[PDB]
């Protein structure tokens, strides 16, 4: 699930963090964030109930 | 906590390449083409120094999209394109990504 984009520019955080000033960089972390941290919850849910 | 390893020395590494490209040609050209007309060259296998255009006065307008202009000398490419052509009155602003 790392390699995916959620609607950024690059789905990698070093491309993005190199190219761009970090006042436009804020959106595009932001929603790698997002997605990163719903998928860690799915993953610890299905373990719960294992 | 955690215990992570920093790094013991920082490393440089971009090439002793040589060459400069000709943007001084295409920034003072004779004549230019016309925007029906717009003329597109590439240009590869030389150093672009972006800092002298950026920190120069003679420009009205220097907008950058997807990339900052002050880290447009450390980042490296593969092919770049030069397109020109002339435009008069207004709708000048209209060039630009998204729009109408």
């Amino acid at each position: 699930q790392l390699s995916s984009n959620f609607g950024a520019i690059s789905s990698v955080l070093n491309d993005i963090l190199s190219r761009l000033d970090p006042p436009e960089a804020e959106v595009q972390i932001d929603r790698l964030i997002t997605g990163r941290l719903q998928s860690l919850q799915t993953y610890v849910t299905q373990q719960l109930i294992r | 906590s955690n215990f992570r390893v920093q790094p013991t020395e920082s490393i440089v590494r971009f090439p002793n390449i040589t060459n400069l490209c000709p943007f001084g040609e295409v920034f003072n050209a004779t004549r230019f083409a016309s925007v029906y007309a717009w003329n597109r060259k590439r240009i590869s296998n030389c150093v672009a120094d972006y800092s002298v255009l950026y920190n120069s006065a003679s420009f009205s307008t220097f907008k950058c999209y997807g990339v900052s202009p002050t880290k447009l000398n450390d980042l490296c490419f593969t092919n770049v394109y030069a397109d020109s052509f002339v435009i008069r009155g207004d709708e000048v602003r209209q060039i630009a990504p998204g729009q109408t």
